[PDB]
């Protein structure tokens, strides 16, 4: 009765957990996300999976979910398998509010989820989490905090992050346009727009096929802002229009 | 053909346990000797690098007051058995008010030796050398990983085990004294040690009714080294 | 009784299109003065408050536990909670322990998330629901609280006479019993905007 | 309601000699105004070298005596030897502390041959405390027994008191004399007296009877 | 019992779940099913046809509403359909105890897909081949939802399920435009029922439920012959 | 707090008041003790309001899932067995006084609910502290197989009689009528007890109230 | 039924009386409150006698086991620390332990006083018993930290004798032991009546 | 049973503690420290049932030290006072309850001075002064009628003298030793041990 | 729960997926350390940072106490569990026996816990190892090691990770008893070690030092260029 399980937990002849590779392929398939530098604000961008125009889309944000009032997270992976972690981490951040009656610094919260993400790995031959998600928000100490989750258990957090094989071409663009403050939220809007223009193969970079979200720090609001499609339309149109002015070097 | 890990052998016996019995052969070499004056013992620390600190590696431990023990092969699992059996020696002093007898260490360890099972977890590859002196005088005891206990006047474990006992069968006799047991054993020890003899290569473990504990002390072993 | 230790009276007086709530500023032990700073009314959600009168542990327990459930409710779906579901949520937690019940007198004064309709309810420690459009009060003095509402309060009242009536209400009533005093904090909310006023009592 | 603590009677007397030990207990089982059985010895031999006394509730003493002897075979099949007297006293103290929440009401005295053959007398209490004493007298007749034992055996309350060890039969006839005067009041002490003589070779038992009227 | 509960369904070299791919294959080989969210309410049609004349529609139903205001349809096997329906009825009380109010449409999809996605990572079997279509009316605007074995759910006005779900949907894309009414939704429901017909236009070969803002209404085949006899 | 009713020929008529208070102090004149069960069954609460409401929500819970799964009108004894089983497990820890009645296809059914769970079938039952005068008016004036209109007059006069007698009975009158083809919950009915107009005008005016801090919090 | 413990220029003093009975009835004059735990340590007895004995067996258990862990004698502070909490977990069940922990610490002289109520304090002087009013009172009038070893025996024997004079709960023999750096030194066991001929004449 | 001063300065935080552990009327141990130092920005004060006191010292200190080195920074006095309310909630309803008196004190890098109020009933309070002891009825005149919230520590020590004078009037107890810790923007500092002669 | 055999005993003398999981430590980044009577030091390389973002949170050395420094190799997840587990141990040894944690007590916990973590079924061994660097109480130094089987051993100097035999062969200059007579010589010893170990350099080098009771300090990328300046200039001074 020992031959039925595939030994996903047990180590492999390659010297490492073998299922983690296929886990990184699960998030590394169809998942498209990124991050933008944080100077007095931050924004988020993703790809809308729905190609059907008959859909209602009455749920507001599609791939981005709000864990806390002042802090949310981007997610990439299987929908419901991620939705389990949305309400789970939401309850972990809620039981922290149930403790101190005060928001949660992302540091110990991400490491807590990493200790939860290793549960399926370290016992029972369970299937590891096929979802790797980002982190955004603000704290009293470090200000805007942008982190990253890894299937191996590490928090790979950077102020500029990459998710997906198609977004791996943006890392060269991230360091080519790289600056620090310097960068305005508007500059990061055109930065991430040119990221999708280089990576996403959609002709003309259709605005309704990709998800965009922002965040601001206000006293004491600190609103996580879901944006209408009107400003994104004119944003990408004004972006490729600025690119039409960037081809004048010839 | 891996079946249940608990499966017997057609010869036969437990598969996984017998495989660990062969795993004892790569351990350190240790030789105890039973003598009316006291039970001595020694081991080779097997220096893996000149950076090694001498007091950090010890293959002999002290269970009860007059009861010692040794380790073989894998360490940490045996080190857990050491202090866990010490709890049973203190519980022995609870009701009985006196020191646990050296023969009862068999019932305190070898009974719980392998409890492993899939439900309610894996065997051990370490054989223990039980030294001590009970009310009947000096006693040298040895147990295997499977729990089988046997009383031996001299027992060797690890690499030199078969070779040391085969050579020591001639030099041992009922009239062997303490000092003679120490200096006649290090002749085998200097034969079974690869590195040149020094204070950091080997350590001595002794138990006597009138001199203790002791165990043994350093810088005296060097006085025995010049007596080689 | 334990209700005679901390005491306190939460007076929620609904107006015409708006709902108001008031409580005493003093937080102390019996007649020995401690401090007036602790407010027995806590904001919960958007455009909704709750009054609490009883053991300060259970008062803050409802404050933290309602914040627990309400945050889970608002973070799941962004819809604002309706006051009827809120009352059933309060009566649920108070009924969770039948033989272990805490000591509290929850008074919820809130608005309608969809419209301008106000809301008032006052429940016991076992969560006995009462839904009316008139007023809800929970406190020590039985004759004084409801007596001032019978002698003054009317169904249709403007915020001007609403605060003046509840003023003399918290004066000719709360000042009768010494367990509550040392100032009164008033919270009046409406769809238009939120207003907060305070009062003063003797400092002896 | 039902009271689990009730006194069924019994008395313990144990005198530790030089190379011997003298243990005595009354065979009268008396609860209230009724005499149940006229022979009920409270002194049983755990081993051949040890005899323990019993007092207080009846079934608790029989249960405790059987539990102690039940652990003797465990130690016998373990170390291939019986338990020492001091080990039985300490193990009994640990058994009495395991019940410290709701313990028995019992008083025992352990006696017999020790390592050197001397007699043993231990003062026991339901909470499991004890020490080594020369002489102890249990039961409700201990009122005038202890002062007289402090006189002859304890060598106190005497003017210019010389100290000499006591012989075997002297303490015997002393036990026979003291229980006649000790039965003038206490109703639990009387009828037949179970005597236990502990010697280096073995342990002997005898009986002395009193009027049943 | 054993109680292994291990996760044995694992990631493919491409990253997907081959077992869930077999699950969507059971849905793709499922019975034709369709529903339409338009204006006031939602209409459910699908198809039920017995293996012979020995069976009737008057007793066993393929469409059992979850609540009085909430109906449900699906594709795949019935035994596992009534299993998740049984859990849906039980879970409806876990909601109603705290709220003491009826339940929103998506509120079922959140907890049902969570238990369904939990049943993936959980041992034993998986969501199998039952893809449920949840509909209802709340807050003045009704809803039509459908999830998959993996738990991914989407919202739309109308869709086709089971066999020929791509062909019937491409026909509904041109027919459905702007908004439609309940009568028009039933009319094009006859059109998508005539796609795989078989048993369209006949009252005993189909069952028609309808959601409305006044609450879900389940009509007997008698009303199915009323509107469509005379079909279109 | 008084609940009573009588089963007439073709159906069941029940009644309750709205008065729930403590002592002689007037607190809450308006309270609904008639709670929903199902189309064929209603329930009348008494004793502890919150505990009996959570009990009737669990009974309405069991009858909601079972009737929806069966698709048929359940019998009153189905909920009565779980009612008498749950309250019997506590042996009267939670005080429960209820009126369990309804008209099914099998006809009308009535069962008296006690904290121990003992249930007996009668044409009429009276629960609460006002059950003395109500039972007296019933037992004296009741005749079997009355019509619906005469039952309404009997329930109206019986509940209005227990108002003055009982200390905690009064304020509004509630009517509960259960039948096979009709379900009537009529609230309110008649308010015999009232409180007169104020003796004088204490109405407050500005200038006599000192305000320390007035905070303004604009919304939207 | 009264003891005293105090530390001075050299080591700590452990004193006790041998008379402990139930009521005014004379029963056992051999009662020994001072109990040996380790050769370098000494215990006391207060409240329940068996509780003091058993919890000292557990105290010696954890000390010896730890002595076999790191091969080092644990500090007396960290020794009875957990002992205070482990006995405190039974509070309300009838267990009362007022014992004092005596011995030597590697940092210097020390004395520890543990209560079942949860009081654990390290200080110079501590005494438990019925004659504590005479023990504390007549000693503290003449007490000094600069006293010698022989003077410590004289003041301890005097304070114990004053506790055995008027107070009827004290008597029998005087148990007086001394603690030193290398280890506690057993001093003497003397009868109260014999020491009465000393002080009085 | 005994009162500890609650003086709250704008820059500083000042308290006092009586060091007498003696029982009944006898004079035994006067040096027992009633002040528990936790971190640089947070102090601890616990008095009550014996075993309950030291246990709250072990649990709260090591949990604050846990959060200290986990996140690298120190908790604020607000999060520390509300964290102890959870332990006071477990204190209230438990199979083995606890009994305490004193409160928490500390400094914050933003809110500055913070002095809370704790009780075995878990009720939270934040006040410029505290209430304890049997001599509080003369503090409604000396302490309460005359107090300056903006005064420095110099007049605060003199106000502590005026309290210590009338603290012993009809009381036959001793209480000779009073220990004082002072908190400033730089953390906890120590002040001299107060000792009053007899006559 | 979950019943299955982690690894079974093979006649070759060791288990399979445990002793072969030592390759997970062998494939990790290079990590070393040096104890000293004055200041204790360590080092790590192969940070693989993007250099455009904040890498401060990926730091490979944490502290249970100011006197205790944790140096590990291998994957991060099992390292973080070793962190939090040792935090429960150092805090439990903070509550009980108030004085700080001795190295033998924390090494016994970390090693034997991992051993009993390899014992019970349904528990996969950590794919990581670690070595302790710090100062024992009363001024004594400390260094030890950890094994996937949970065996701890104290060396004179710490060389592990990728190229353990390469750096240990480079320790031929470290065998000198004069090292280190001063803290500047200790950092110069780590400078020569970090320059040799392994791929380096100028960016991915990450280390820190602690001297006696003074808490550990992480120098900015300024003095690191100064130690790299005099170390690179020492080759010109040796001509």
């Amino acid at each position: 009765s020992r031959r039925y399980d595939s030994r996903t937990t047990i180590f492999s002849p390659e010297g490492r957990l073998y299922q983690v590779e296929y886990a990184m392929e699960a998030i590394g398939h169809a998942g498209t996300c990124l991050g933008i530098l944080a100077n007095d604000g931050v924004l988020l961008a993703a790809e809308r999976r729905n190609i059907h125009k008959l859909l209602d889309e009455v749920f507001f944000s599609e791939k981005i979910y709000k864990l806390n009032e002042d802090m949310a997270c981007s997610v990439a992976g299987i929908t419901s398998d991620a939705n389990v972690l949305t309400n789970e981490l939401r309850l972990i951040a809620q039981r922290y509010l149930l403790q101190y009656q005060e928001p949660i610094p992302c540091e110990q919260l991400v490491t807590a989820l990493c200790d939860i993400k290793q549960a399926y790995t370290q016992f029972g031959g369970k299937r590891p989490f096929g979802v790797s998600l980002l982190y955004i928000g603000w704290d009293k100490h470090y200000g805007f905090q942008l982190y990253q989750s890894d299937p191996s258990g590490n928090y790979g957090g950077w102020k500029a992050t990459c998710i997906g094989n198609n977004s791996a071409a943006a890392v060269s663009m991230l360091k080519q346009d790289y600056k620090e403050g310097e960068m305005t939220l508007k500059s990061a809007l055109a930065l991430a727009i040119k990221v999708l223009n280089k990576t996403m193969d959609v002709s003309k970079l259709s605005a309704e096929k990709v998800e965009i979200a922002t965040l601001t720090r206000e006293n004491g609001k600190t609103v996580i802002r879901v944006l209408k499609q009107k400003e994104v339309e004119q944003l990408i149109k004004k972006h490729e229009e600025e690119e039409a002015k960037a081809e004048r070097e010839k | 053909y891996d079946r249940g890990v608990n499966t017997f052998s057609p010869e036969g016996r437990l598969f996984q346990v017998e495989y660990a019995i062969e795993a004892i052969k790569l351990g350190s070499t240790a030789i105890g000797i039973q003598t009316s004056e006291g039970v001595c013992l020694a081991v080779e620390k097997r220096i893996t690098s000149p950076l090694m600190e001498p007091s950090s590696i010890e293959k002999i431990v002290e269970i009860d007051a007059h009861i010692g023990c040794a380790m073989s092969g894998l360490i940490a699992d045996a080190k857990t058995l050491i202090d866990k059996a010490r709890v049973e020696t203190q519980n022995h002093w609870f009701t009985y008010n006196e020191t646990m007898t050296v023969e009862s260490v068999t019932q305190a360890v070898s009974n719980l030796a392998l409890q492993f099972g899939e439900e309610d977890s894996r065997p051990f590859g370490v054989a223990l050398l039980f030294g001590g002196v009970d009310e009947k005088g000096p006693q040298l005891f040895h147990m295997d990983p499977s729990g089988t206990f046997v009383q031996c006047d001299a027992r060797a474990i690890g690499s030199a085990s078969e070779g040391a006992q085969s050579s020591l069968q001639e030099v041992y006799h009922k009239s062997m004294t303490l000092k003679e047991a120490i200096k006649s054993s290090l002749i085998i020890l200097k034969q079974v040690m690869e590195e040149k003899l020094n204070a950091t290569n080997i350590e001595l473990a002794t138990v006597q009714p009138g001199q203790n504990f002791h165990m043994f002390t350093k810088e005296e072993l060097e006085e025995v080294i010049k007596d080689i | 009784s334990i209700m005679s230790y901390n005491g306190g009276a939460v007076m929620a007086m609904k107006g015409k299109n708006c709902v108001a709530i008031a409580a005493d500023r003093r937080f102390g032990i019996q007649a020995q003065m401690v401090t007036t700073d602790f407010q027995k009314i806590f904001p919960m959600g958007d455009r909704l408050y709750i009054g609490l009168a009883g053991l300060a542990t259970d008062v803050q327990t409802v404050a933290q536990r309602l914040k627990f459930r309400l945050n889970l409710y608002e973070l799941k779906e962004g819809r604002q909670i309706k006051p009827y579901t809120l009352m059933s949520m309060v009566a649920n937690l108070l009924y969770e322990k039948r033989f272990g019940p805490y000591y509290t007198e929850p008074v919820i004064a809130g608005l309608d998330p969809k419209t301008f309709k106000p809301f008032i309810c006052s429940l016991d420690l076992i969560g006995c629901p009462m839904v009316t459009d008139d007023f809800v009060v929970s406190g020590t003095c039985a004759e004084q609280m409801y007596g001032m509402c019978e002698s003054l309060w009317e169904p249709n009242m403007d915020p001007d006479h609403l605060f003046e009536t509840i003023s003399q209400a918290m004066l000719n009533a709360v000042d009768r019993d010494a367990v509550s005093g040392m100032g009164v904090i008033v919270h009046i909310i409406e769809k238009d905007k939120i207003t907060t006023r305070t009062l003063k009592a003797r400092m002896d | 309601r039902f009271s689990p603590y009730v006194f069924n009677g019994g008395t313990i007397l144990a005198i530790a000699g030089e190379d011997f030990a003298i243990v005595a207990s009354d065979t009268r089982l008396s609860e209230g105004f009724s005499i149940h059985t006229r022979d009920s010895p409270k002194c049983y031999k755990l081993t051949d070298k040890t005899v323990i006394g019993c007092s207080g509730f009846h079934g608790d003493c029989l249960t405790l005596t059987k539990i102690i002897e039940a652990r003797l075979k465990m130690y016998k099949h373990s170390n291939n030897k019986a338990m020492t007297t001091g080990a039985i006293a300490a193990m009994l103290s640990t058994i009495l502390y395991s019940r410290r929440f709701f313990p028995y009401y019992v008083y025992n005295i352990i006696g017999g041959l020790d390592e050197e053959g001397k007699g043993a007398v231990y003062s026991f209490d339901p909470v499991g405390s004890y020490q080594r004493d020369s002489f102890k007298a249990g039961g409700s007749a201990s009122a005038m027994l202890q002062p007289l034992l402090d006189n002859q055996v304890g060598f106190k309350n005497m003017q210019n008191v010389e100290h000499v060890p006591l012989s075997l039969d002297r303490a015997m006839r002393l036990v026979k004399d003291v229980f006649i005067s000790a039965a003038e009041r206490d109703v639990y002490t009387g009828d037949a007296l179970r005597i236990c003589i502990v010697t280096k070779e073995g342990i002997r038992e005898e009986t002395v009877s009193l009027r049943k009227d | 019992e054993r109680g292994y509960s291990f996760s044995l369904t694992t990631f493919s070299p491409s990253g997907k779940l081959v077992q869930i791919e077999y699950a969507l294959a059971a849905v793709a080989g499922g019975a034709p099913s369709v529903g339409i969210k338009a204006a006031n309410g939602v209409v459910l049609a699908t198809e039920k046809k017995q293996k012979s004349i020995l069976y009737d529609e008057r007793s066993v139903h393929k469409v059992e509403p979850i609540t009085k205001h909430i109906g449900l349809v699906y594709s795949g096997m019935g035994p596992d359909y009534r299993v998740l329906v049984h859990r849906a009825r039980k879970l409806a009380q876990q909601y109603y105890l705290v709220y003491q109010e009826p339940i929103p449409t998506a509120q079922l999809v959140q907890r049902v897909a969570s238990v369904m996605q939990e049943y993936t990572q959980s041992g034993g079997v998986r969501p199998f081949g039952v893809s449920l279509l949840i509909c209802g009316w709340n807050e003045g605007r009704p809803y039509l939802f459908q999830s998959d074995p993996s738990g991914a759910y989407f919202a739309w006005k109308a869709t086709a399920m089971g066999k020929n779900y791509v062909n019937g949907k491409t026909f509904l894309e041109k027919r459905y435009n702007e908004d439609l009414e309940l009568e028009d939704a039933i009319h094009t429901a006859i059109l998508t029922l005539k796609e795989s017909f078989e048993g369209q236009m006949t009252e005993d070969n189909i069952e028609v439920g309808i959601c409305n803002e006044a609450g879900f209404r389940r009509l007997t085949p008698t009303e199915v012959k009323d509107y469509l006899a005379a079909i279109a | 707090t008084t609940i009573a009713g009588v089963v007439y020929k073709d159906g069941i008529v029940l009644g309750a008041d709205t008065r729930a208070t403590e002592g002689m102090v007037v607190a809450d004149k308006n309270c609904s003790k008639i709670h929903f069960i199902s189309p064929n069954i209603y329930c009348c609460g008494a004793g502890t309001a919150a505990d009996t409401d959570m009990t009737t929500q669990l009974i309405s819970s069991n009858l909601e899932l079972h009737s929806l799964s069966t698709g048929r009108l359940p019998r009153v004894v189905t909920a009565n067995r779980m009612l008498k089983q749950m309250l019997f497990r506590y042996q009267g820890y939670i005080g429960a006084a209820l009126v369990l009645g309804g008209v099914d296809v099998t006809g009308p059914h009535l069962y008296s609910i006690y904290p121990h769970g003992s249930t007996d079938k009668l044409p009429y039952v009276t629960m609460g502290s006002g059950s003395l005068a109500a039972m007296a008016v019933f037992e004296d004036k009741f005749r079997p197989d009355m019509e619906e209109e005469e039952a309404k007059n009997l329930v109206s006069e019986a509940i209005a009689a227990g108002i003055f007698n009982d200390l905690g009975s009064g304020s509004n009158i509630d009517l509960c009528v259960i039948s096979k083809n009709k379900l009537d919950f009529l609230r309110p009915y008649t308010v015999p007890n009232k409180k007169g107009t104020r003796l004088g005008r204490y109405r407050c005016e500005k200038g006599t109230t000192a305000v320390l801090t007035e905070k303004i919090t604009p919304l939207e | 039924t009264t003891t005293l413990a105090f530390k001075f220029r050299h080591g700590v003093i452990v004193a006790a009386d041998s008379r402990a009975t139930a009521g005014a009835y004379i029963a056992s004059q051999t009662v020994k409150k001072v109990i040996e735990i380790n050769p370098y340590l000494l215990g006391t007895m207060a409240g329940g006698a068996a509780d003091c004995s058993f919890w000292e067996r557990l105290l010696a258990r954890q000390c010896r086991i730890y002595e076999l862990r790191n091969k080092e004698r644990i500090s007396v502070a960290a020794a009875s620390k957990l002992l205070a909490n482990m006995v405190y977990q039974y509070k309300g069940m009838g267990l009362s332990m007022g014992t004092m922990i005596c011995g030597w610490d590697k940092r210097g002289p020390g004395l520890y006083y543990v209560d079942s109520e949860g009081n654990r304090i390290s200080g110079a002087t501590f005494s438990v018993g019925s004659g504590s009013v005479y023990a504390y009172g007549v000693m503290d009038r003449g007490y000094s930290y600069d006293l010698e070893v022989e003077q410590a025996y004289d003041l301890a024997r005097r304070a114990i004798y004053q506790a055995t004079y008027r107070d009827a709960y004290s008597g029998g023999a005087v148990n007086l032991y001394h603690v030193r750096e290398d280890g506690w030194i057993r001093v003497s066991s003397d009868n109260v009546a014999d020491l009465h001929e000393k002080y009085s004449g | 049973m005994e009162y500890l001063i609650g003086i709250q300065g704008p820059d500083y935080v000042l308290v006092a503690s009586d060091r007498v552990a003696a029982s009944n009327i006898v004079q035994m141990k006067d040096d027992h420290d009633k002040m528990f130092k936790m971190s640089e920005k947070i102090l601890l004060l616990c008095v009550g049932e014996a075993g309950d006191t030291v246990q709250f010292a072990e649990y709260i200190q090591k949990n604050v030290q846990l959060y200290k080195m986990r996140n690298g920074y120190e908790l604020s006095p607000t999060a520390a006072a509300n964290f102890t309310r959870r332990n006071l909630a477990d204190c209230l309803r438990s199979r083995t309850p606890y009994h305490v008196n004193l409160l928490l004190a500390g400094y914050d890098e933003h809110e500055g001075p913070a002095l809370y109020y704790m009780d075995y009933l878990a009720a939270l309070a934040k006040a410029p002064f505290a209430a304890h002891g049997y001599g509080a009825f003369l503090t409604l005149s000396i302490l309460d009628r005359y107090y300056t919230p903006t005064i420095s520590r110099e007049r605060a020590v003199e106000l502590l003298r005026k309290c210590l004078e009338e603290l012993q009037k009809r009381f036959i107890l001793n209480l000779p030793t009073f220990s004082v810790r002072i908190i400033d923007k730089n953390g906890i500092h120590d002040l001299d041990n107060i000792s009053f002669p007899k006559q | 729960s979950y019943d299955r055999a982690i690894t079974v005993f093979s006649p070759d003398g060791h288990l399979f997926q445990v002793e072969y999981a030592q390759e997970a430590v062998k494939k990790g980044s290079t990590a070393v350390g040096v104890r000293g009577r004055d200041i204790v030091v360590l080092g790590v390389e192969k940070k693989s940072v993007a250099k455009l973002q904040d890498e401060r949170t990926v730091r490979k050395i944490c502290a249970l106490d100011d006197n205790v420094c944790m140096a590990f190799a291998g994957l991060t997840a099992d390292a973080r569990i070793v962190i939090n587990r040792a935090r429960v141990e150092c805090q439990s040894h903070r509550l009980t026996v108030e004085d700080p944690v001795t190295v033998e007590y924390i090494t016994r916990y970390i090693a034997s816990l991992k051993q009993r973590y390899t014992q019970s079924n349904g528990r996969r061994p950590f794919g990581i190892s670690a070595l302790i660097v710090g100062f024992d109480f009363d001024g004594t130094p400390r260094l030890y090691q950890t094994d996937p089987s949970g065996t701890y051993h104290a060396w004179k100097a710490n060389a592990i990770g990728r190229g353990a035999k390469s750096v240990r062969e480079f320790l031929e200059k470290n065998y000198t008893d004069e090292a280190i007579e001063t803290d500047d010589l200790t950092i110069k010893l780590v400078i020569k070690a970090l320059l040799e170990v392994v791929q380096s350099g100028g960016k991915n080098i990450e280390l820190a030092v602690m001297r006696r009771d003074q808490s550990l300090k992480i120098l900015n990328p300024e003095e690191i260029e100064k130690y790299v300046a005099e170390i690179e200039k020492e080759k010109e001074e040796n001509e």
